[PDB]
């Protein structure tokens, strides 16, 4: 009887499964969407800056790709991106 | 079902959908419903004819691509 | 193929990873500092703003270099210990970098587990494939050369 | 007498209701019920003309969907999908009969949504094309989500609908990836060619993993069952009936049809995985059903446990196991529908779901008490019932395959005889709580008639399951014999 | 008719608290132990036992032990 | 170039700028903070010119 | 026990942007935004749904610190709306949304300030 | 109005108003039932989910509280409203709405009286 | 200035002339081309009248619609006549006349 | 009319009709004899008529558009691909003109210069679709850019309109400068501007190497300009702000019409001319960013116009996966997706303009719409589900065929990211459907009925979307033929 | 050497326009001026490439770019004038109403 509520339901069904399922996913996606929406600050300077970073990243990672690939790894680049995203 | 009657039903449904979309009665302006059935019938007939024509053109273009790839070989 | 390309002794691999992490962190810190506005009282002065920008540059560069170095070092040590390279070889290294470096930054175990899991999944996700955008090599994409048969 | 006609019957009634004013609620109800009953009779006529000897799909009809790329629409039945078609076609008129009293508040949109759902169900079960099967598989998502959201009891219906939609969408999307990969590999989405073509062992593993995820979203397994109790709790009684006896059966159908015969080696490799998942789910879900306070949650968790028993009975790749899986699928559809109808009757009378308020309903609702006792017995799988037939055949197959998983599944008998009895005693036995409930009414004529086909079906499929069993032995044998050539 | 149950505030509060248990999870020591035992260890043991049963069947049949995930 | 750029577009810009009568501290920002990013982007573009 | 409306009447005051003193009358339980709209110093079409999701800080009112202690504190959603929908992304520490200001006799006599109106059309 | 509130006559959604109702400057909140011979003078509001039976007159500035039934030539509270009785107000509103829809179908978009007036003009000249 | 009339796609019907003159193409107008022109002009005039009622300029609206419709219908009739005369269209009647 | 100009009758007619409409509108709007009538409705009806007439001209003169092949080869080349693209563009322009009529009368926007600019921009997009050179490309792009500057800033006293115009101005000028630098680099390092010459020079040699570094940079900068034109996340920051600020007909036209023209231009400049795996890699990264950030940002939005803008960004990301595969099936999938997205956007913006009568701004405003306007609630929910990609509706067809092109593409990473984004971005469409159907708000916003001009278009578009799964063979065959005819 | 010097100057002008956009955060007219500097660099590159390559396409397209830049400057200053009149100031914080 204790397993029915203390473990199966509260600790698993309403616990780890839900915390790592719809609940935590909902909270993380809410905060991530909010943070993404913070980028659209309504500033022409911010938009021009985003354009400039886009152009510079494209140039660096495609035109200079020989030296860039000789130096950095794709795994390391994506890991740094994710770490920046926390 | 025939193409003409399918088109007539489609046109009548579209006209009554438009009427109900403005909170009007379904059969307001029945002459518009007749015009809609005629337009739907002609639209379906022309769509079928144009589909046959474009299918023939696509078969011709597929044959052209097949010949172009066949010209690869020595 | 990737292993066959270059020798890349593990110590040099770790140094290269740390250096490129430092460079990327410096760039990201500069970007963030220039993106975020200065306070109203700091608008008249420029030296405090430059100092804040430099501090953000240093912080981001140091943390990114630490993350990259720890990840590459753990991956290399695991490869040396197991005498083979697999999916989990670099997957564990990603978790260690997030748990130790990013976990210390957040000053919480939950962030270390959350950041470590995200890095481990990202490292394994890329390593799951051949680290290639397109996995099809049989398609021609262009007819240029004639063949006998 | 064709499957295209069967599919088109709900469409005509749906259109008629769409083009009828909402003020003629009597006409709307009568036309919807007449269309549902006509479709049910048409499906029965399809039954009296089904050949159980051949293994080929019986009423194959071909329609030109895409002349190229080989995605032409194929409609057909073989023996497994057939009883599911009959079950959906029979269960739809029950849904209209339920909301008969207060259908003006529901409106014609209720009947239209249920008829569209019936159309989608018949399209899913009558399909020999993988891509079109997936199309209708994910089409069923719209009407159920709308039903749950619009006609939910309380504000948690929004969260329940969100969870249902997101889970099913994720599963369907991964299935779509796998199906498109199969299409690119084989050149066609036709079921016969997909069954007669090989796949690489790694490719088989990946495709089976995607299909298993997609179908395990539908049939509740251990990690992905938490969306089902909330969906049943917040859905109306008819929506709960549909979601319990129709959609989960859709999921297990899709799994049994497209996973076991298409990828034999992958199924053999992953067989212990689903055995342990099913045993864990059965034990844990029965135990968490024991400690529950909501009627809808109790029957929803019973649904989870019995569906996990179904999926524990399929990989017992033998005639007994697979036939028992199919029979218990049909029986559990009927029993879940009946139990949710009983709970919906209780809710309609007294607007509450907690069992603390209920008690001693023998003195006031004796017919309801008898019906509830019979259907709790059916859920318990008492011998002489269709659920017992399915459960015992499943256990026989499981013992012929793997004794440990057979014993783990058989442990579900004790737990299923516990929560069912304890819930029935709480609700029906005991003394009246006059302070909580003091006005009562027994089952009326409409509800009594609604319960009549369920009793007859359960008794007929339990006492004499020969008809249902013999209608599918050929397909079961061919499905088990698909991989081997010896 | 007037058949609605005489709702009790405390009973309704108990029901809402029971159905809103997801807010009270805190990854305590007991919760972590329960998750690690009955959510990981027990399923792993069941899977190992099932694989062991299959392998014992293979040994008795004389066949080569089957391959499982 | 003289006629159009020097004449037309430049008198347009001059007219609009003088007619605005823009005051200082209305358009004013410290340039030291953006010096690192400006230098990095200019160096990247110069390296690309080099290549 | 006549159950009139004068008991529910809550009388407060509002100084709009240009400094004119206004008298605002609103029922208890009806929001300050509704009271100001009925008075006529807030565009009714600018803010129709009295919801936090539909509020874009068009109901913002500056309230005195000695009145902020008589109504519940700002919620996270309210603070987020104030921060985002502002000339500068800062919190005014004296302003609250008119949707969440539930009028009552405790707040009767409160003096509020209506800032410069903002455009809302597309 | 005597209550200083806006004096426009507002009748929100799902409000049934009887035959000889005399409404002036009322603020009827949604989902209300008002019987015939009911008089609502200036400044009166009947709050959400409330019923006034036939013949009830409310003095100016008097309010009818939510979830209540009121009666009498001077408006007086009779009894509270159960949830089942409250839920029937929208049902009544949509029932008279359906009857109104039944009445609506008897009118074409344009009247044929202009034919009669043209006939009258022709008869006169 | 050099001009080439060669088209990318070969005509599917016999070619009366590759580059017929403007006067010859205008004189090739059959009753069907005149019907095309008349229908387009009438549609344009009717649309102009029906749209110019609200602004209050019915005569001006019909005039503008008439110019637009005359231009469009003449362009369509010339297009059909030229396509027939260059063999792009089923020019059975003028092929017979040429023969 | 000498016989070469058979190749340009649609454009010549539309230009002359635009001039006639401008003259008529000015002379009868500056007229004191009348009461200075609002000529926006009359000029719009005549412009819709002109669009229909030029559509008829272009459709009937299918083989005559190829007349004077070598004479026009310097400026533009016309074939079946351009023919179908221009047919779809004219249909979209006609729909946009027809569905924005009620906006004029009710919102008092009575500047016929709006319709004149509609016609002029449509001619610019026609020239762009036909264009076959690095010069006509830039000229047409700049023509529509100036037209759209004036369109976005059309409402002079509106702060939102002025700010949107200024932002779109500055960012479009920046993109034009970048694209111009790319054209200059290609010209300097190649010696060629015509697309045929670029193809001849570039085929047989990869763009990633020591040689042709200037060519690579020019191609990359032109790709950057085109990506800005289609609102990819590295360059998308203008799309939401200007889409919200500009008047609703202007933002509807911006979301519908330029997409097909820019994408046909991209196909003709990149897939034909500079076809090389680096361009597909660039567009793969752009598609990943577009889908991911479109879904993430639209989840956090609470305004209908901004949500539509982010949905447009995500669907452009899907068109970009179709491009970045760059095969026969990839291009056919791109065209199918463009057609379906244009139809769905026309549907959604017609519904938005229908709700514009009561000035709908937020998602909550359309709450409780299932009671006041039932059939409208079902129609908009069907549109939202089509945007999701639910099978029975038209959007799912483009969706799964894009994913199939991605599976035959070899881009498993790209397909997985796309499908995960499809699951993620369903939430805000579901939230819209919840707002119409599930919620019971305290107060309701009653919406006035529609106009027949929007109602007929909405009914036709909804019937096409709902019943497309019954017969997709015509569209699939047409797109396959277009993809095949891109080269041979 | 002359081509190297001219290309270097044009690239430096392009980078200088980029730097103007980067540094001028609260200044918008100078952002437009940096865009115009980018246009001038593009025109100079086209002209010098035409001269070096002995081809006239560079001159044609440079003239067209000049015309387009003049028209876009006209339109842009119109937008600037109407914005400044609407909000009474050119400060950036008054042009951030959309987010
Ligand atoms: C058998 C049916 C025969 C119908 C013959 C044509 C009837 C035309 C009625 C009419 O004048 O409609 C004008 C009205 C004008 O619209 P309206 O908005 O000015 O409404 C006025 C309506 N009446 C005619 C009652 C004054 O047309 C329509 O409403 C739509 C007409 C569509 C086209 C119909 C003709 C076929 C082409
Ligand atoms: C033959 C097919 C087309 C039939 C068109 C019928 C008339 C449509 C225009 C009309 O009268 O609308 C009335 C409506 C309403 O006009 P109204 O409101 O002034 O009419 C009622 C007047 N009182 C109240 C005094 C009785 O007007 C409009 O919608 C605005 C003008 C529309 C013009 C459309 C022109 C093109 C129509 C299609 C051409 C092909
Ligand atoms: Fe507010």
């Amino acid at each position: 009887l204790r397993f029915g509520y203390e473990v199966s339901f509260e600790a698993l069904d309403k616990g780890a499964i839900e915390i790592l399922g719809p609940y935590g996913i909902s909270y993380t996606f809410r905060r991530l969407a909010e943070r993404i929406s913070q980028l659209q600050s309504g500033f022409v300077y911010h938009y021009a800056f985003a354009m400039l970073l886009g152009l510079t990243l494209f140039v660096t990672f495609f035109c200079m790709w020989d030296s860039l690939s000789s130096w950095v790894d794709n795994r390391s680049s994506f890991i740094l991106i994710v770490s920046s995203f926390f | 079902l025939s193409a003409t009657t399918i088109g007539a039903l489609l046109g009548l449904g579209t006209q009554m959908y438009s009427n109900a979309l403005r909170k009007l009665p379904y059969m307001r302006h029945p002459w518009e419903h007749v015009v809609g059935m005629g337009l739907g019938a002609v639209f379906v007939n022309q769509l079928l004819k144009w589909e046959a024509q474009v299918e023939q053109d696509l078969d011709k273009m597929l044959e052209k691509a097949k010949a172009a790839n066949e010209r690869r070989y020595i | 193929r990737r292993y066959l390309e270059d020798e890349d002794t593990p110590f040099m691999k770790t140094i290269k990873g740390a250096t490129t992490g430092l460079v990327a962190g410096t760039i990201w810190g500069t970007v963030v500092a220039t993106w975020y506005d200065v306070p109203r009282v700091e608008r008249s002065v420029a030296l405090p703003g430059l100092i804040r920008t430099f501090k953000m540059m240093g912080n981001y560069g140091l943390t990114f270099a630490a993350i990259g170095g720890v990840y590459i070092g753990v991956e290399q040590l695991l490869q040396n210990y197991r005498m083979k390279r697999d999916l989990v070889n670099g997957a564990v290294g990603g978790f260690v970098a997030g748990a130790t470096i990013l976990g210390y930054k957040g000053r919480s175990i939950k962030t270390a587990l959350s950041a470590g899991s995200a890095l481990a999944f990202t490292s394994a996700y890329i390593d799951f494939g051949g680290q290639t955008l397109k996995h099809d090599e049989g398609k021609e994409y262009a007819a240029y050369t004639t063949k006998k048969r | 007498f064709d499957l295209s006609g069967l599919i088109l019957c709900p469409v005509l009634g749906s259109i008629i209701l769409i083009f009828i004013p909402n003020s003629r609620i009597r006409l709307i109800r009568l036309i919807g019920l007449c269309a549902s009953l006509i479709t049910f009779l048409y499906s029965l006529v399809l039954w009296i003309q089904f050949d159980p000897s051949t293994a080929k799909f019986q009423f194959v009809e071909s329609l030109r969907w895409l002349p190229y790329e080989n995605i032409n629409l194929n409609l057909g039945i073989d023996g497994l999908s057939f009883f599911f078609v009959i079950l959906t076609t029979f269960l739809i008129p029950i849904c209209i009969l339920v909301g008969w009293s207060g259908m003006r508040s529901y409106g014609k949109e209720y009947i239209i949504a249920f008829l569209i759902c019936e159309f989608l169900m018949i399209a899913v079960f009558c399909m020999l094309d993988l891509l079109l099967f997936y199309v209708f598989f994910e089409s069923v998502l719209i009407p159920m989500f709308i039903i749950i959201g619009v006609w939910g009891s309380r504000q948690r219906k929004i969260k329940a609908a969100y969870q249902f939609f997101l889970y099913t969408l994720l599963g369907s999307v991964f299935m779509l990836l796998a199906i498109l990969l199969i299409l690119f590999q084989t050149g066609t989405a036709d079921l016969q060619i997909s069954l007669t073509t090989e796949f690489s062992e790694r490719r088989q593993i990946f495709l089976w993993i995607a299909f298993f995820a997609a179908f395990a979203v539908k049939v509740p397994m251990v990690p992905v069952h938490i969306w089902l109790p909330e969906a049943h709790v917040e859905a109306p009684t008819a929506g709960s009936v549909i979601l319990a006896g129709i959609l989960s059966k859709l999921g297990t159908y899709g799994f049994l049809r497209f996973s076991i015969p298409m990828f034999p080696e992958a199924t053999l490799c992953f067989t212990p995985f689903i055995y342990t998942l099913s045993a864990i789910a059965i034990i844990y879900t029965s135990l968490t059903t024991l400690r529950q306070i909501d009627l809808k949650k109790i029957i929803a968790y019973s649904s989870v446990a019995h569906m996990n028993l179904v999926t524990i009975g399929m990989f017992s790749l033998n005639i007994q196991g697979i036939g028992g899986s199919i029979l218990l699928m049909l029986s559990h559809g009927l029993v879940l529908s009946a139990l949710f109808l009983c709970v919906g009757v209780l809710y309609d009378r007294h607007k509450t779901r907690l069992v603390r308020y209920y008690g001693g309903l023998v003195s006031t609702m004796p017919n309801f008490s008898t019906i509830f006792f019979f259907f709790t017995l059916a859920n318990m799988s008492l011998p002489g019932t269709s659920s017992f037939i399915g459960e015992f055949l499943i256990s026989v197959g499981a013992f012929q395959r793997n004794s440990l998983v057979a014993t783990l599944a058989a442990l579900g008998m004790i737990l299923g005889a516990a929560y069912s009895l304890w819930l029935y005693n709480r609700v029906v036995s005991g003394n009246l709580k006059a302070d909580f409930l003091h006005k009562f009414s027994d089952l009326n004529g409409r509800e009594v008639f609604i319960f009549i086909p369920f009793l007859v079906g359960v008794v007929r499929m339990g006492v004499h399951p020969k008809v249902f069993l013999d209608r599918m032995h050929t397909y079961v044998s061919n499905l088990v014999q698909h991989g081997k050539f010896n | 008719g007037g058949m609605e149950a005489n709702k009790n505030k405390f009973i309704e509060d108990w029901g809402t608290a029971r159905e809103n248990l997801e807010f009270n999870f805190r990854w305590t020591r007991r919760n972590l132990a329960l998750v690690g035992i009955f959510g990981i260890a027990i399923p792993v043991l069941v899977y190992k036992g099932i694989v062991r049963e299959f392998h014992m069947q293979d040994e008795d049949n004389g066949r080569p032990y089957r391959k499982f995930m | 170039f003289l006629v159009v750029y020097i004449g037309a577009i430049a008198v347009l810009f001059l007219f609009v700028v003088m007619m605005f009568h823009i005051q200082i501290a209305e358009i004013h920002e410290e340039v030291l903070r953006y010096l690192p990013v400006s230098g990095i982007i200019g160096l990247i573009l110069w390296w690309e010119m080099f290549f | 026990s006549s159950k009139k409306v004068s008991d529910r009447i809550v009388r407060l005051s509002a100084i709009d942007f240009e400094g004119k003193k206004h008298e605002v009358v609103g029922l208890a339980g009806h929001t300050l935004l509704k009271a100001l709209i009925n008075t006529g110093l807030i565009d009714p079409d600018s803010h129709r749904l009295e919801e936090i999701d539909a509020c874009s800080a068009h109901c913002e009112v500056n309230i005195a610190q000695e009145w902020l202690d008589k109504l519940p504190p700002r919620s996270y959603d309210e603070e987020y709306v104030l921060v985002r929908n502002s000339r500068a992304r800062v919190l005014n520490k004296h302003s609250r949304l008119g949707c969440q200001v539930l009028l009552d006799h405790n707040l009767q006599g409160m003096v509020v300030a209506l800032p410069e109106p903002k455009p809302w059309d597309t | 109005s005597p209550t200083g509130l806006p004096a426009d006559t507002s009748i929100e959604r799902y409000v049934t108003i009887g035959a000889y109702s005399l409404l002036r400057s009322c603020t009827i909140e949604p989902e209300c039932i008002i019987g015939q011979h009911s008089i609502l003078m200036e400044g009166s509001l009947v709050e959400t989910q409330s019923i006034l039976e036939a013949g009830s007159v409310v003095p100016p500035g008097r309010r009818i509280p939510s979830g209540e039934l009121w009666a009498g030539n001077p408006a007086r509270f009779v009894r509270t409203l159960t949830h089942e009785e409250i839920l029937e107000i929208p049902k009544l509103a949509v029932a008279i709405n359906d009857l109104s829809r039944d009445h609506y179908s008897e009118f074409l978009p344009y009247s044929t009286v202009y034919l009669e007036v043209e006939k009258f003009k022709k008869s006169l000249g | 200035m050099n001009t080439d009339i060669t088209a990318s796609t070969k005509p599917e019907y016999p070619v009366v002339d590759r580059n017929p003159p403007f006067t010859k193409v205008v004189g090739n107008f059959s009753t069907l081309d005149y019907l095309r022109f008349v229908t387009i002009t009438g549609v344009s005039v009717t649309v102009g009248y029906l749209s110019g009622i609200k602004p209050g300029i019915r005569g001006p609206s019909m005039v503008t619609g008439g110019l637009i419709g005359v231009m469009g219908g003449f362009m369509y009739a010339y297009q059909n006549s030229a396509g027939r005369l260059m063999g792009f269209f089923p020019n059975d009647d003028e092929v017979a006349r040429h023969n | 009319m000498f016989n070469l100009f058979l190749a340009v009758y649609p454009e010549i007619f539309i230009i002359n009709a635009t001039f006639i409409l401008l003259i008529h509108g000015v002379v009868f709007s500056t007229s004191k004899k009348y009461d200075y009538p609002p000529l926006v409705s009359n000029v719009g009806w005549l412009g819709l008529l002109s669009v229909l007439i030029t559509l008829l001209l272009l459709a009937a003169g299918a083989p005559l558009l190829t007349i004077a092949h070598l004479f026009r080869n310097n400026f533009f080349r016309r074939d079946n691909f351009t023919y179908f693209c221009q047919i779809l563009l004219l249909l979209s322009t006609a729909g946009t003109i027809s569905m924005c009529f009620d906006f004029f009368e009710q919102e008092r926007f009575d500047a016929f210069e709006f319709i004149v600019l509609i016609l002029l921009s449509t001619c610019s997009m026609l020239f762009m679709i036909s264009a076959y050179d690095l010069i006509a490309m830039y000229l047409a792009i700049e023509l529509q850019s100036l037209c759209f500057y004036v369109m976005a800033a059309s409402k002079r006293k509106s702060e939102f309109s002025t700010e949107a115009g200024l932002k779109y101005l500055i960012l479009g000028a920046f993109s034009s400068g970048i694209l111009l630098f790319g054209c200059s680099m290609i010209y300097g390092s190649t010696g060629a501007t015509h697309f045929d010459q670029l193809a001849k020079i570039l085929t047989g040699y990869e763009l990633a190497g020591a040689r042709s570094s200037g060519i690579f940079m020019g191609i990359l900068f032109i790709a950057v300009g085109s990506l800005f034109k289609i609102t990819a996340v590295p360059f998308h920051m203008w799309a939401p702000d200007i889409y919200e600020g500009s008047p609703t007909p202007v933002t509807a036209f911006l979301s519908i019409a330029p997409k097909i023209s820019i994408f046909a231009n991209i196909l003709r400049v990149f897939i034909y001319g500079s076809y090389g795996a680096t361009l597909q890699q660039i567009f793969c990264f752009c598609s990943i960013a577009s889908m991911i950030l479109g879904a993430l940002a639209a989840m956090a939005q609470t305004k209908v116009k901004r949500l539509l803008a982010y949905s447009s960004i995500g669907h452009v990301g899907y068109i970009c996966i179709g491009f970045s595969c760059g095969t026969i099936e990839g291009i056919q999938s791109l065209l199918i997706g463009i057609f379906i997205y244009a139809l769905m956007t026309i549907d959604a913006f017609a519904i938005v303009l229908a709700l514009r009568q009561t000035r709908v701004k937020y998602i909550a405003d359309l709450g409780a719409l299932a009671k006041t306007n039932p059939i409208l609630a079902i129609t908009f929910s069907i549109t939202m589900f089509s945007y999701v990609g639910i099978p029975p509706l038209a959007g799912f067809c483009s969706k799964f065929y894009l994913f199939f092109a991605a599976l035959g593409c070899g881009a498993y990473f790209l397909a997985s990211v796309g499908v995960v984004t499809s699951v993620i971005g369903c939430f805000y469409y579901i939230r819209l459907v919840k707002r119409m159907f599930f919620d019971t708000p305290r107060t309701w916003i009653l919406y006035e009925p529609m106009d027949r001009d929007k109602s007929l278009l909405l009914a036709m578009t909804s019937s096409f979307i709902t019943l497309f799964f019954l017969y997709p063979s015509p569209l699939f065959s047409v797109t396959h033929q277009m993809a095949l005819s891109l080269y041979l | 050497m002359d081509l190297i010097k001219y290309f270097t100057f044009s690239m430096i002008i392009f980078i200088l326009g980029i730097w103007g956009i980067l540094l001028n955060r609260r200044n918008i007219l100078i952002m437009l001026m940096s865009i115009e500097l980018m246009l001038l660099a593009v025109n100079s590159n086209f002209l010098v490439f035409s001269v070096s390559l002995d081809d006239m396409m560079g001159q044609l397209f440079a003239l067209l770019v000049l015309t387009v830049a003049a028209a876009e400057s006209a339109i842009g200053l119109a937008i600037f004038v109407i914005t400044f009149r609407v909000r009474g100031t050119i400060a950036v914080e008054f042009i951030n109403s959309i987010q």
